[PDB]
């Protein structure tokens, strides 16, 4: 219900314009700070900030000697209502004899990042937002359905604009974004990617602020919503967001008893309907 | 600004006092001979914030009184082997859980001693 | 040319959307004195705030 905060100021630029500043942070989207907190830094002795206001989300501070090293000054803020999504805020300082001289910089909550995640590359910059997908495990799990849990989901409810079934090589880190390198086997459908075939590679990029995984060897079927951005080959690259059909595929040493080899049918049921038909109803 | 602290076989319980003229944010840090002092737990000014090292988690608990201004550490469930010289250190400009050593005006600690 | 006081800045909150200021005789005259200069030469300057 409380959140510790920290505010840390220094100048490397001394040889430009110098004096004093006004380091103005907005708090979080609902918290406010403590009152007491700030009366007691300032009616310090050796006061390091000499005026202070607090109203909401909003923290004034006058610092009267902007140091070369670190100095960091924190407080306390408590909170109101709750936090209704996921944003990082901001903290600006002005000088003070020339305001137009003036330092911004984002900050996030204790755990998330200090910007919104996007993928970005060369001219295209596509959002990755939202929420990420999970593991569905319906074929180890049991289920049943009468060709809707997969002809569904691909033909009434999401409209999946291409799907494939590939096989897991790699596993890589950029930025913030968990990288998957796979080669296509078949290719189940496609809309855009019309130079996709056997024995092709693709990148399979997840948001790396959860859980989803891709284990190396292992054979997995991915359909989903196409996406707008370009690997360093020139060929396009799919965002694992959710809405997004994933499914290991069985490698039939887990299927040959009597109970899942019905279940492992009505999968290559739906695979050979899918590839070989155009996605009817 | 001065610090003044007062206050066993293994598996019992202590409780150490820490009474500063200031009311702040003192923290507790333990030192033990040959080997750099490490941090045990800290507390904020009003005392609705506590943090505690990892190898403590859930058995240090520490409180403030708002009339004396003084900070309450209990250590019930003590461990044989968490034998040091219990210092309390503050500083003036509220840098809660600040984990490196830059507090200043140390305090000088007591030697506490347990028997397995 | 405009040289300002390292110091007598004022930072105070504004109550019915007004707030009132003042520069004491003994500031300014001891803000004068480390600019090296007397209130003689205050001719043709003026205070700029
Ligand atoms: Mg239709």
């Amino acid at each position: 219900s409380r959140v510790h905060y920290t505010v840390c100021i220094w100048r490397n630029g001394k040889v430009g314009l110098s004096g004093m500043a006004i380091a103005d942070v907005t708090l979080l989207s609902g918290f406010h700070a403590l009152r007491a907190d700030l009366e007691k830094l300032t009616s310090l002795s050796d006061r390091y900030v000499s005026h202070f206001e607090t109203e909401g989300p909003h923290v004034l501070l006058y610092f009267d000697s902007v140091p070369t090293s670190r100095e960091c000054v924190g407080f306390e803020a408590v909170q109101e209502v709750p936090v209704g999504l996921v944003q990082p805020a901001s903290a600006t300082l002005y000088d003070y004899y020339n305001p137009e001289r003036r330092c911004s910089v984002f900050y996030g909550a204790p755990s998330k990042s200090r910007l919104l995640a996007t993928l970005c590359s060369a001219e295209v910059c596509q959002c990755a937002e939202g929420k990420c997908p999970r593991q569905r495990r319906a074929l180890e799990r049991g289920l049943q359905d009468e060709d809707g849990y997969r002809m569904k989901f691909a033909c009434y409810y999401p409209r999946v604009e291409y799907g494939f079934q590939v096989k897991v090589l790699r596993e890589d880190s950029r930025a913030a974004f968990r990288l998957f390198e796979t080669k296509i086997t078949q290719v189940l459908h496609f809309t855009k990617d019309v130079k996709a075939a056997a024995n092709q590679m693709r990148n399979f990029l997840v948001r790396a602020s959860c859980r989803l995984r891709l284990e190396p060897g292992k054979e997995y079927l991915i359909m989903g919503l196409d996406g707008a951005t370009y690997d360093l080959e020139g060929h396009p690259q799919y965002l694992l967001d959710s809405n997004s059909w994933i499914e290991e595929m069985p490698s039939e040493r887990l299927c040959r008893s009597t109970r899942q080899r019905a279940a492992c049918a009505q999968l290559n049921d739906f695979l050979q309907e899918y590839g070989t038909q155009g996605c009817q109803v | 600004v001065q610090l003044v602290e007062s206050g066993v076989q293994a598996g019992g319980s202590l409780r150490l006092s820490c009474v500063a003229s200031e009311r702040t944010y003192m923290a507790w840090f333990r030192q033990a001979p040959g080997k750099e002092r490490e941090f045990v737990a800290a507390i904020t000014s009003s005392g609705m914030m506590t943090e505690y090292a990892p190898s403590v988690k859930g058995r240090f608990t520490i409180s403030r009184d708002n009339a004396k201004n003084t900070v309450y550490l209990q250590m019930n469930s003590l461990k044989p082997e968490d034998t040091a010289v219990y210092y309390c250190a503050a500083d003036l400009r509220q840098r809660f859980g600040e984990r490196v050593t830059e507090y200043d005006y140390w305090g000088q600690g007591t030697q506490v001693t347990v028997s397995s | 040319k405009k040289t300002f006081f390292r110091g007598l800045e004022s930072q105070t909150k504004l109550v019915n959307g007004q707030s009132h200021i003042s520069l004491s005789k003994a500031e300014f005259q001891d803000a004068l004195e480390k600019l090296n200069m007397g209130i003689t030469d205050l001719q043709g300057l003026r205070l700029y705030v």
